[PDB]
DNA sequence: CGGCAGTCGCCGTCTACCTCTCCAAGAGCAGCATGCGC
DNA sequence: GCGCATGCTGCTCTTCTTTGCCATCACGGCGACTGCCG
RNA sequence: CCGAAGCUUCGGCUUCGGCAGGAGAGGUA
């Protein structure tokens, strides 16, 4: 619902996920974005970090 | 924080039970700020008591105004001795009839 | 639609004042429709993103 | 020539009573002045008219 | 030369200065290329001052 | 169609009732901030007037039904309460916007959220910065490719 | 010698791809205009007007 | 010519003028005229069709009343506006931040037909604001221009669209009132025609016509020819005329018991009642012409008719089947036609005048509502015209059109074109027109009637093209709102010499020629067949005997920019609109010098633009200094002028006048006096001549760049002047009172030696970035002490020291001399905002030289940065030593179709140079139609070559060959415009020959000193701690959305991390990331941004339960405190 | 009941930067302070 | 000499929505819905 | 966090003083 809501349509995304009680998972580019962690591309994954 | 130890974020309905939890107190007046004074007034939208001290170890009164004193309410105004920073943080809550 | 009458005047002559301003109707169109586009275009990408 | 100065006056931009040019416009008719020196030396010359 | 870095009072008005007395120089070459390899050049200078 | 909406209240642990309100909560006061305009006076906050509008109402409300009042007013009453919540929560999605000085609509909680010039997309996609400087560009021939 | 081999970054808008950014090694210059490379320029696609 | 002390310019031009150009401010001063009603107007009103000499408020004044209430005893009535002389004069006005105005009064009068006595008396109306004689406003202290409106005008339009399904034609009517219920009838996919009342539901206009009192057999006794009104009246169960009317009644009343006098009441009460609709007297004047109807006598009344209804039904259906001609019973016969929206026949102008009377009318109804309201709560006999008056509503209107609105617009004075050109503009958009993001494509187009009414050159070039326009030189506005162009009136295959001024509505029934037409001695045409312009702006080559008009003048279709450009034809339009565009970006110079090839109308363009002295009577000068001239009239008086010497203008420009007049000369009449600001003698100069070569040059003037001559820094040819202003205000305090002096207990005694015995700086001190202005402090309380501290205190020493420190200090990167201070003061006698004590403005000015980064421009559309400035020995000189002044380069000039350039260069060499024509053997032929004058010319001579009709290139050719030597019997450049320049580096000559010559460059206003900025740390946000925005407030640039996307391609992962959290929120990373680059250790690992937590505070609220969990839940605090 | 088609509301419409102006006020309810009258 | 009356002045809100005011709002896609016809 | 002033054992301690939002118009690439 991170990725979504920042897209189109936020309220409509936001009530949907509050009637359906969504999980985030925080597994993709634009989520590690905004709470400030490392992408999972490039420098970032496990092999070359 | 760590953000390296985030593992989820969930969304959800929230009851009056929860509302009545996270706040800190409830909100009577709707008076803003003492113009004259330039200090927040007494259950409204700015108060100390509620949401946290103008000023870093201070309080309404002038019984504790060091550092030294932290942890201690005061007994005839209300209002924590902490810091300041803690007004960005502390929420409150309206009772409807 | 192409104007049956012809402008028989290169820019090393000079236009005269009717062809000179018939000139001007297609010149017009490209300066605006481009402004368009750009505003057309950035939406797209964004959405391929 | 460096500098110049006038009396009365405080900046170039201002006007002389009684002169048809301001300041800006003296300063640019002596930037044509040809001047000969043979000091090492800063040297001061004069001008009065009335 | 701004008259706060040097110390001076108010009325003074720093000016641009040109020192070159030189206005005009050109040159032209008249080249003899004649056979049997003895080739030599000319050359015209003008100079004119202020 | 129903289903999906009937379904979502039963797969999961949580219960319908939650859309029906009775206590609303109240930002921090530092969220919302109210300061001098250059020596003068403060000029609205857009967010301290729709809380002060429903404190007035429900002060009104507490008073009339602890008196004895008939149920029109009464009614009423409630009526405006609950309507100003709705413009607290959402300005402008029923009936006509509330407006203030010049005519001009007030901004509530939702607003603050969507567009492009809302929260996510001016403020956590995309920052200003530190270190960070501006000018105009000119050719240089001499420089190398680095 | 504090600035020698201390790379930053140069960047035009609207950034359309990824040679919108570039990384340069800086040289002191006399002005107040920053000089760019003329080969740079297709890349940024950025005239000089 | 025309003008009594103008330089003699030389003409190329061919063609002879009828007409010479009107006043290029008459736009703006007529309106105006027309609303306050002056002697001037009514005179011109006079002159011809004197029926109605109705002034602008007397019509509002007369609309409004009589005022009265609902019982009918007691009425109220208005008459007889008239204005006071002007409180304070115009430099007063706009130097102590007031406003330019005068006061109003009425004269009402009070009727009671109870008794019959009638009071009248004079009330007083507020202050109404005044325009100068340059048409613009001065508002707080601030000029302003207030800009015309292309709004579409009322009337009834036809319209026809293509089927979906059946793909056939199908037609529609919407009647536009100015104020009031739309109407709207069509036809559907089947034969049924429907009428949309009040833009809701479908209903057959059967029913309407039996609302209206209609039997069943008077449709068929009038439409009685179509298939289609035969199913109308057959399906339509409303017999009877009261069932129709319970219809309507039930359609748009909802929810209601119909009944039928409601009914009645309801339907009068929508179009045949004029208080509730108006069409006004455009719309009424054009519904009285397209349908035909009564014509002849004046127009009364502004109502809907049941006439106008039928006719307009009727003109429907005959559309629909097919007839051309229709007649109505009573009205003449009428083209039938479908008409375009975006026709200037149907588009009308909304000057000042009617904007104003907008205003003035909203605020008149407020007022009148009141006082009806009023006037029964009162007691009688102690009711008078003034206790009944409000007059608030009215002075808010005003200052809300004045002030926070979209048409009166802040004034731009860059230079005197831009000045001239603001107020001349047609705007599309603003309370009543258009938007920038739903007008389309259509609305931005060259229509064929814009010939000689809009010019299709200057707009602008980014998201308002097409929405903003100029009028063109000839074109004048109707006493309704269209525009208006002349033309010359043919007969018998001669053109006389008879102006008509038409409207493009009446220009489409006639043949009008070109203006480019060989004409001969008596006025035949030379040519058999002529280019002409047909009804729908069709060109055709019909021949020289059906033409019925002619144009004026070639440039009759141009503005008064686009007709400063020599060679213009010669150019592309979308250089031309740039070209066009920068001459209004210029900045005034030092010295100012008139162009060697200009167009004629470089004089009349700064007379009329007004920054200019003329005067106004004949006479001969008696004294004149750097600040005034006396000028002695012929009768006796004497007239003095002043000066505006070093004047900031809008855009902190200078503006500067200075005389050009001896003490002995003869003065006429309109001989200009003193120059300006952009003016050398009387003609507008916005550059200068410089030498040109074209060529490449090392790579230094590659894509767009310029390179320099060293002289033009030296010599001070291109240097501007910038004035700055700032201020401050000393006001009280609730703990005191704020007091400005030279006393400040907290900063030393070396930075306080500039200032003088008051607190201000002196004048004629440089200041520089951190110095000081003005000194002021601020008392924080004078109370008491603690006992034990008195007696402490009193043996140390005990004082005030309530005062803080407050001083106006030069932000950041400013410098420059003060040249003035303005201070006002409360106990002087001087107007001072309530709350403060003093107050105090300082000017500093600085010269700016060129350098590099720094935009040039010509005439035609080139454009350019400096990229560099080369010493002249580093330039290619010519065979005598000449160094040239600048280098283009020749790759920009053929893929862009702008050669009017080198053409310019060509003549200016010719003009510098000199030249003269050998005609001993007679005069040669390609000079035959050259005059006699322009057979020989001294050196730096002045020549014009008009925007249409100029210099040949055959002319130019022979020309070229004829230019006079220099010192040494020497030409340097040959026939063809081309010399040999030597190299300034290496000392050989360039191997080909290279184009040289003068061309006119302009400085535009795009400084490079204005435009750099840095920073490392600075001031915060407060809600979202990031850096601030702008160059002012020391701000970041912004890392937007598109550039995170080239950071996630590279595969950075830690380059954005850095950019994202600490170097933008994290702040208690931020600190110790400084510490750690100061100490010389590793930077830190960064923590949380703030806004993540703004974001889940700003969820919460909407009753939002979000949550961060761990790996085995247990939700984290994520408020750190701890 | 059962289709059915107009209709009405809600969603979206490129990035970065510069300069200027303007941002509810009159009405009303006490609370006295002093002048005037018997 | 005392009581009553009226104007400076603190002092804190208050600002709607009918039978009125108000005047409109692109352009395309999508989806319910809702009276309407059969 | 910055400035001023004291103690200062040189790590620092103490007193006082101090903030940054919207709408409209025009423009450059
Ligand atoms: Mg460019
Ligand atoms: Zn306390």
């Amino acid at each position: 619902w991170l990725s979504a809501a920042s897209f189109q349509e936020t309220t409509r995304v936001l009530t949907d996920a509050a009637i359906n009680c969504r999980s985030d998972k925080l597994n993709g580019l634009k989520e590690n974005v905004i709470i400030g962690k490392l992408i999972p591309a490039g420098t970032g994954i496990n092999r070359y970090r | 924080l760590d953000v390296n130890f985030f593992d989820e974020l969930r969304i959800g309905l929230a009851t009056a039970e929860d509302i009545r939890q996270w706040s800190y107190g409830e909100v009577k007046k709707p008076e803003t700020i003492n113009y004259r004074t330039l200090k927040p007034e007494k259950d409204g939208l700015f108060c100390e008591k509620i949401f946290g001290p103008t000023r870093d170890w201070e309080c309404y009164c002038g019984k504790y105004k060091r550092v030294r004193f932290k942890g201690i309410i005061c007994e005839r105004c209300g209002v924590e001795v902490t810091r300041a920073k803690v007004r960005r943080e502390r929420m409150g809550h309206i009772e409807l009839a | 639609e192409f104007i049956p009458r012809p402008v028989k005047s290169s820019f090393r002559e000079g236009l005269t004042v009717l062809e000179y301003f018939i000139n001007t109707h297609g010149a017009r169109k490209g300066l605006a429709d481009t402004a368009l586009r750009t505003a057309d275009s950035g939406y797209l990408t964004r959405r391929l993103v | 020539v460096t500098s110049i100065r006038i009396d009365g006056v405080l900046h170039e931009f201002t006007t002389v009573p009684g002169v048809k040019e301001d300041v800006t416009e003296i300063i640019l008719n002596l930037k044509s002045l040809v001047v000969s020196s043979e000091e090492d030396e800063p040297v001061t010359m004069y001008l009065r008219k009335q | 030369v701004q008259n706060r870095a040097s110390g001076a009072e108010i009325g003074r008005i720093p000016v641009d200065s040109i020192y070159s007395p030189v206005l005009k120089v050109t040159y032209k070459v008249d080249a003899t290329r004649v056979e049997q390899r003895t080739d030599f050049d000319k050359l015209i200078l003008d100079v004119e001052t202020k | 169609k129903r289903l999906k909406v009937v379904a979502a209240f039963q797969q999961s642990g949580n219960s319908p009732m939650g859309m029906v309100l009775d206590a609303v909560p109240v930002i921090p006061p530092e969220l919302r901030p109210m300061v001098q305009l250059d020596g003068g006076r403060f000029a609205t906050s857009d967010l301290n007037d729709l809380y002060r509008r429903v404190i007035n109402r429900n002060n009104r409300l507490k008073r009339l039904i602890d008196l004895g009042a008939p149920e029109i007013i009464v009614n009423n009453e409630k009526r405006m309460l609950q309507e100003s919540v709705d413009a607290l929560f959402d300005n402008g999605r029923r009936g006509r916007p509330v407006t203030g000085p010049g005519n001009r609509p007030l901004k509530s909680l939702s607003d603050l959220l969507k567009g492009k010039q809302g929260r996510f997309r001016q403020n956590l996609l995309g920052k200003r910065v530190d270190y960070s400087g501006r000018s105009v560009i000119v050719v240089g021939p001499q420089l190398k490719l680095h | 010698e504090v600035i020698a081999e201390h790379p930053v970054l140069l960047n035009r808008a609207p950034t359309l791809h990824r040679l919108g950014i570039q990384a340069f090694e800086p040289m002191l210059v006399e002005g107040k205009a920053i000089q760019l490379h003329p080969l740079v320029c297709e890349a940024f696609n950025a005239d000089f007007d | 010519n025309s003008v009594p002390g103008a330089p003699n310019r030389v003409s190329f031009a061919k063609l002879r003028e009828p007409l010479e150009v009107p006043g290029l401010l008459d736009v703006q001063t007529d309106s105006f005229e027309w609303l306050i009603g002056s002697p001037r107007w009514r005179e011109s009103a006079a002159e011809r069709g004197d029926v109605n000499p109705v002034g602008g408020l007397e019509e509002v004044l007369y609309e409004l009343s009589p005022i009265e209430d609902f019982s009918g005893s007691m009425s109220l009535s208005f008459s007889d506006p008239r204005f006071d002389d002007v409180k304070a004069p115009v430099d007063e006005c706009k130097d102590k931040d007031m406003t330019y105005a005068a006061p109003l009064f009425v004269t009402a009068e009070f009727i009671n037909n109870n008794t019959g006595e009638i009071k009248s008396q004079t009330v007083f109306m507020g202050d109404f604001p005044m325009m100068t004689e340059k048409g613009t406003f001065i508002i707080n202290g601030t000029e302003r221009v207030v800009v015309s409106q292309l709004v579409r005008s009322p009337g009834v339009y036809f319209d026809e669209t293509i089927d979906k399904s059946t793909d056939k034609t199908l037609h529609s009517v919407k009647v536009i009132p100015s104020r009031g219920a739309w109407l709207e009838f069509d036809v559907d996919k089947r034969d049924t025609v429907g009428v949309r009342i009040d833009r809701k539901r479908r209903q057959p206009v059967t029913v309407l016509l039996k609302a209206l009192g209609w039997t069943s057999e008077q449709i068929v006794e009038r439409f009685g020819f179509s298939e289609i009104m035969r199913s109308t009246l057959e399906k339509d169960n409303t017999v009877g005329t009261d069932e129709a009317l319970l219809d309507i009644y039930r359609k748009l009343r909802p929810g209601e018991p119909p009944t039928k006098e409601s009914a009645q009441t309801l339907l009068e009460n929508l179009f045949f009642k004029e208080k509730r609709y108006d069409l006004a007297r455009v719309g009424r004047y054009k519904v009285n012409k397209k349908l035909g109807l009564h014509v002849g006598e004046p127009i009364t009344s502004s109502t809907l008719t049941e006439e106008d209804v039928v006719a307009t039904i009727e003109y429907l259906v005959r559309l629909h089947e097919g007839q051309t001609t229709m007649t109505v019973p009573g009205g003449v016969e009428v083209p039938v036609e479908t008409d375009d929206i975006d026709h200037f026949g149907n588009r009308r102008l909304r000057t000042v005048g009617e904007l104003i009377q907008n205003q003035i009318r909203v605020g008149m109804s407020r007022m009148e509502r009141v006082v009806r309201e009023r006037m029964t709560t009162q007691d009688v006999e102690a009711i008078t015209p003034q206790t009944l008056i409000n007059i608030r509503p009215v002075v808010a209107a005003i200052k809300e059109f004045f002030g926070t609105s979209q048409l009166s617009q802040f004034m731009d004075q860059n230079n005197p074109l831009s000045g001239l050109t603001h107020k001349r503009r047609l705007s599309a958009l603003g309370p009543g027109g258009l938007s920038r993001e739903r007008a389309g494509l259509e609305v931005r187009d060259v229509h064929p009637s814009h010939y000689g009414r809009m010019c299709p050159i200057e707009t602008p070039e980014g998201p308002n093209i097409g929405l903003i326009g100029s009028l063109s030189v000839y074109a004048r506005v109707n006493p309704f709102g269209f525009i208006e162009t002349p033309y010359r009136k043919v007969v018998d295959g001669v053109v006389s010499d008879e102006i008509v001024y038409l409207t493009a509505d009446e220009e489409d029934r006639h043949v009008v020629a070109q203006a480019n037409s060989p004409i001969d001695a008596d006025g035949r045409f030379v040519e058999p067949r002529v280019l002409v312009r047909r009804k729908a702006g069709e060109v055709e080559y019909v021949p020289s005997s059906e033409v019925d008009y002619m144009d004026v003048s070639p440039r009759q279709m141009v503005s008064v920019a686009t007709a400063m450009i020599p060679f213009l034809e010669h150019d592309d339009a979308n250089r031309a609109l740039m070209g066009a565009n920068m001459q209004r970006q210029a900045v005034p110079l030092v010295r100012s010098e008139a162009p060697l090839v200009g167009t004629g109308m470089e004089l009349r363009a700064a007379i009329d633009a007004g920054d200019v002295v003329v005067a106004e009577e004949s006479g001969v000068i008696e004294e004149v200094s750097a600040d005034y001239i006396t000028v002695m009239h012929d009768n006796g008086t004497r007239r003095t002028y002043r000066m505006r010497k070093f004047a900031r203008s809008n855009h902190g420009t200078c503006a500067n006048q200075c005389p050009i007049v001896d003490a002995g000369d003869r003065v006429e009449a309109g001989q200009v006096i003193a120059d300006g600001p952009c003016t050398d003698d009387g003609e507008m100069a916005l550059g200068k001549n410089l030498l040109v070569a074209i060529m490449p040059w090392e790579g230094h003037n590659y894509e767009d760049a310029i390179i320099l001559s060293n002289r033009l820094v030296e010599e001070d040819v291109l240097t501007s002047i910038h004035i700055e202003e700032h201020e401050i205000d000393a006001r009280d305090t609730k703990l005191g009172a704020e007091e400005i002096t030279r006393d400040i207990p907290n900063i030393s005694d070396e930075v306080l030696a500039d200032l003088d015995e008051r607190g201000i700086v002196r004048i004629g001190a440089e200041v520089r970035d951190g110095d000081i202005l003005v000194g002021k402090v601020t008392p924080k309380g004078e109370t008491e002490l603690t006992p034990e501290e008195r007696l402490l205190r009193a043996i140390f020493g005990e004082k005030a020291r309530e005062v803080r420190d407050t001083s106006l200090k030069v932000p950041h990167g400013e410098s420059g001399k003060v040249i003035g201070i303005r201070v006002f003061s409360r106990e002087d006698e001087d107007e001072l905002p309530a709350g403060v004590n003093e107050l105090v403005r300082v000017y500093v000015a600085q010269k700016r030289k060129i350098s590099d980064g720094d935009k040039l421009a010509g005439r035609h559309g080139n454009k350019g940065v400096i990229g560099k400035i080369l010493p002249v020995e580093d330039m290619p000189f010519l065979a005598d030593g000449t160094p040239v002044d600048i280098i283009l380069n020749t790759h920009g000039v053929p893929r862009r179709m702008n050669i009017g350039q080198i053409l310019e260069t060509h003549l200016g060499w010719c003009a510098h140079s000199g030249w003269k024509v050998d005609a001993a053997k007679g005069v040669p032929d390609w000079a035959a139609r050259l005059p006699d004058e322009l057979l020989e010319a001294q050196p730096n001579a002045i020549v014009s070559t008009p925007v249409f009709d100029g210099a040949q290139e055959a002319e130019l050719q022979g020309l070229l060959s004829c230019t006079l030597p220099n010192r040494d019997g020497d030409v340097l450049v040959d026939a063809d415009g081309k010399a040999m320049l030597f190299d300034g580096r290496s000392g050989e000559p360039f191997p080909y020959p290279v184009t040289v010559g003068y061309m006119y460059i302009m400085k535009l206003h795009h400084l490079v000193d204005d435009k750099i900025h840095a920073r490392s740390t600075g001031p915060y946000s407060m809600i979202t701690q990031q850096p601030l925005g702008g160059k002012a407030q020391f701000g970041g640039q912004r890392f937007g959305e598109m550039e995170c996307w080239a950071m996630q391609a590279y595969g950075a992962a830690y380059t954005l991390q850095e950019l994202l959290t600490i170097k933008s929120d994290d702040t208690v990373g931020r600190v110790k990331v400084y510490e750690a680059i100061v100490k010389g250790e590793n930077i830190p690992e960064p923590g949380i941004p703030e806004s993540f937590k703004v974001l889940l505070k700003e969820l919460q609220s909407l009753c939002l339960n979000v949550e961060v969990l761990s790996s085995d839940g247990a939700a984290i605090e994520l408020r750190e405190g701890e």
